[PDB]
């Protein structure tokens, strides 16, 4: 009686529609110009003038 | 409505018009008279 459990599943199978087949997310987040840099591109250096 | 003398036949399904006042739902969500409610779209508590 008005009660209800949040956590419910998907239904992934291979007859159902494009809205609603498991798309594999990955979402990239990342600070620029906030601390000293970890990671970089694929660059080439050089030397100092 | 609800709580209706004698209610129609399915296949002649009364249908009454409401507007123009206020309507207190959140009686219906705590009268625990009532075997089933579902709302669809909206929950039931926030239609006031």
């Amino acid at each position: 009686f008005n009660c209800y459990f949040p956590l419910q599943s998907y239904g992934f199978q291979p007859t159902n529609g494009v809205g609603y087949q498991p798309y594999r997310v990955v979402v990239l987040s990342f600070e620029l110009l906030h601390a000293p840099a970890t990671v970089c591109g694929p660059k080439k250096s050089t030397n100092l003038v | 409505v609800f709580n209706a003398t004698r209610f129609a036949s399915v296949y002649a399904w009364n249908r009454k018009r409401i507007s123009n006042c206020v309507a207190d739902y959140s009686v219906l969500y705590n009268s625990a008279s009532f075997s089933t409610f579902k709302c669809y779209g909206v929950s039931p508590t926030k239609l006031n």
